[PDB]
RNA sequence: UAAUUUUUUAAAUAUACUUAUUUAAUCUAUAAUUAGAAUAUAUUGAAUCUAUUCUGUAUAUUCUUUUAUAGGGGUUAUAGGC
C-alpha cells in the first residue's frame, strides 16, 4: 500500500512517463484522491 | 496661513499649502436585474423541481421571456 | 456538499453512456465489419 | 568584392569580446545558434518526436481509408477524432515568461526662438535685458 | 541594462586599445595595413646590411 | 440595435436554467453512492471527473492538503535545460560538437 | 550699515542656437456595450426544402468598434522643393 502518489520524472521525459502528449492524463496541480478520502471531514459529510 | 509677504511691499495669498445621480442610475440599470434574476430564477427552479414533465418546463421559460421582453419595450419607449 | 455530488452523477453517467457505446461497437467490429481491427482502435482513440 | 572597413569599425570588434576568452556558441550567427537550441530540445519534446515518427503513416491511412470509398462508390470523407489528441497551446494557459528654483523652457514660431528663465521673486519681467 | 548609448570618449578610447605604434615604425597596426609596415622594417635593415 | 438586445437576452436567460442550484432527485443520488461506496469505487469517480473539469476540482481542491505545482508540460523541456546541472554539461559538450561538425 | 554701469581675464554647467542621425500616425489597463468580419470547436433555434447549409451566443485566436474608469503628453497624419 504505497500505490498512491503520482510522479512525472522530469529528467527522463518520455521513456519513463508514458502518454505525456495528452493533457487529461497529466496536470499541473495533480490530485491525491487518497488524501481527499482520508480527511475525516469528507467521510462525515457523505455519511451525513 | 493665508498670506505671506515676498519682499518689500509685495503681499500675495499663499498657494504652497458620493454623487447621488450616479447612485440612482447604477441602482436602476445594473443592480436591480442582477438581484432580480437570482430571485426570478430560484422562484422557478423550485417550481420545476416538483414537476417531472419536460413540456411545462420549456413553456414557462418561454413565457418568462415574453414577460421580460415587455420590460425592454417600455424602456425604448422612454428617452 | 450534496449538490456537488449531483454534479458527478451527470458526468459519470455521461462518461459511462459514451463509453458503453464504444464497447458495444467493438463487439460488433469483431464481426460486422470490413476493417475490424481499426474500428476497435478508432473507437478507443476517441475514448482517449 | 572585398568589403573595406574604416578606422572606426575596430572599437566594437575587440572591446566587446576579448581575445583572451575562448570562443563559444554566442560568437556564431543566430540562424545557426538556433539550430543547436532546437537540437537540444526536440530530443525531449513529446510532440515533435511523436508527430515525426508517425508522419508517413498519416499519409497512408488517409489513402487506404479513401480508396474504400472509391471502391464503395461513396465519395471519400473524413471521420472525427481519427487522429490523436495533441496540445492546442492556445487553449492552454502558459506563462508569458518562464522567468532655490529654476526653470528653462523654450518656445518657437516661424523664425523666432524664445528661451525662458524663471526665478522666484516678485512679479517682475525682462526681455533681452 | 547598462546604456548602449555611448559618448565620444568611450568610443574613442575603445579604438586605442587595439591600435598601437612602435618606435621604429611610428605607424599603426590595428587599422589593417600591418602587412605594409613589415616591409619598411626590413627595407631599413636590408639597405644598411 | 433594439432587435439585437432582444436576441442576446433570450440566450443569456436560456443558459441559466441549465445551471443547477439544487438537487434533482434523491433516490438516484443515494443509490449512486451506495453502489460506489460498496467497494471503494469513489476514487476513480473523483480522479477522472476532476481531470476533464476544473469546477469539480475547485470544490475538492480545498479538502486536499500538500499541493504541488509542477511547470506546465509544454514549458517543461525548456525548464530542464535552464536548470542544467554540472553533470549535464557532459551532454552539452557532445551536443555542441555534434552540430559544429555539421556546420 | 556699500556694491551702479561698462570693459577685460580664467573655469565649469546645459537650455536657446548650429550639425549629423533614429522614429513618427491615431494608445494602453480593465470593464461593460455596441458594429462587423476570418477560422476551429461546442451549441439553442430555423428545414414547406441543397440542414454535408444559414443565423445567434459563448471559448481561444486574428485583426477592427462605442462608452466608462484611471492614467498616459500634440502636430510631419501635412505643405512645398528637387
Ligand atoms: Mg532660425
Ligand atoms: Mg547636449
Ligand atoms: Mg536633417
Amino acid at each position: 500500500k504505497n500505490d498512491d502518489q503520482f510522479n512525472i520524472d522530469t529528467e527522463n521525459i518520455i521513456d519513463n512517463n508514458p502518454s505525456i502528449h495528452k493533457p487529461l492524463y497529466y496536470m499541473r496541480s495533480p490530485l491525491d484522491a487518497k488524501q481527499i478520502v482520508e480527511n475525516p471531514e469528507f467521510q462525515k459529510f457523505l455519511k451525513a | 496661513e493665508k498670506f505671506r509677504v515676498l519682499a518689500k511691499k509685495t503681499t500675495i495669498p499663499n498657494r504652497r499649502l458620493m454623487p447621488p445621480i450616479e447612485q440612482f442610475r447604477t441602482y436602476t440599470k445594473q443592480i436591480l436585474p442582477q438581484m432580480e434574476q437570482s430571485i426570478e430564477i430560484s422562484m422557478l427552479q423550485k417550481q420545476f423541481q416538483e414537476i417531472k414533465s419536460e413540456e411545462l418546463k420549456q413553456d414557462l421559460i418561454r413565457a418568462y421571456t415574453r414577460r421580460r421582453i415587455k420590460d425592454l419595450a417600455n424602456q425604448f419607449s422612454k428617452l | 456538499f450534496a449538490k456537488n455530488l449531483d454534479y458527478l452523477r451527470e458526468k459519470h453517467e455521461e462518461r459511462s453512456k459514451i463509453i458503453n457505446q464504444y464497447l458495444h461497437r467493438m463487439r460488433a467490429a469483431s464481426i460486422n465489419s470490413n476493417i475490424p481491427l481499426k474500428e476497435i482502435l478508432r473507437q478507443f482513440i476517441s475514448s482517449t | 568584392h572585398p568589403k573595406e572597413l574604416d578606422i572606426v569599425d575596430y572599437g566594437s570588434s575587440n572591446s566587446k569580446e576579448q581575445e583572451n576568452r575562448k570562443r563559444g556558441e554566442r560568437d556564431l550567427s543566430k540562424d545557426n545558434q538556433i539550430e543547436i537550441e532546437l537540437y537540444r530540445r526536440i530530443k525531449t519534446d513529446p510532440f515533435f518526436r511523436h508527430y515525426i515518427q508517425n508522419e508517413i503513416k498519416y499519409f497512408t491511412e488517409r489513402i487506404e481509408d479513401g480508396v474504400l470509398d472509391i471502391a464503395q462508390v461513396i465519395v471519400p470523407a473524413d471521420r472525427k477524432n481519427d487522429t490523436p489528441f495533441y496540445y492546442d497551446p492556445t487553449l492552454e494557459d502558459i506563462p508569458l515568461d518562464l522567468i532655490g528654483i529654476k526653470v528653462f523652457a523654450s518656445g518657437k514660431r516661424k523664425t523666432s526662438s524664445c528661451l525662458v528663465v524663471i526665478k522666484e521673486g516678485t512679479g517682475k519681467v525682462f526681455v533681452n535685458n | 541594462k547598462g546604456r548602449q548609448y555611448k559618448k565620444q570618449k568611450e568610443e574613442v578610447q575603445a579604438i586605442a586599445e587595439n591600435v598601437f605604434l612602435d618606435e621604429e615604425t611610428k605607424l599603426p597596426y590595428g587599422i589593417g595595413l600591418d602587412d605594409y609596415i613589415e616591409l619598411i622594417k626590413e627595407e631599413s635593415i636590408t639597405t644598411k646590411t | 440595435s433594439r432587435s439585437g438586445t432582444i436576441v442576446k437576452t433570450m440566450q443569456k436567460i436560456s443558459d441559466k436554467f441549465k445551471v443547477k442550484q439544487t438537487v434533482a432527485d434523491k433516490q438516484k443520488l443515494q443509490s449512486f453512492l451506495t453502489e460506489q461506496t460498496r467497494d471503494g469505487s469513489i476514487k476513480e469517480t473523483i480522479d477522472v471527473t476532476a481531470k476533464y473539469d476544473a469546477e469539480f476540482k475547485t470544490f475538492i481542491k480545498d479538502y486536499q492538503a500538500k499541493h504541488k505545482q509542477y511547470p506546465h508540460i509544454l514549458d517543461l523541456s525548456h525548464y530542464s535545460r535552464e536548470n542544467s546541472t554540472l553533470s549535464k554539461s557532459n551532454q552539452l559538450r557532445q551536443e555542441e560538437i555534434d552540430m559544429i561538425e555539421e556546420f
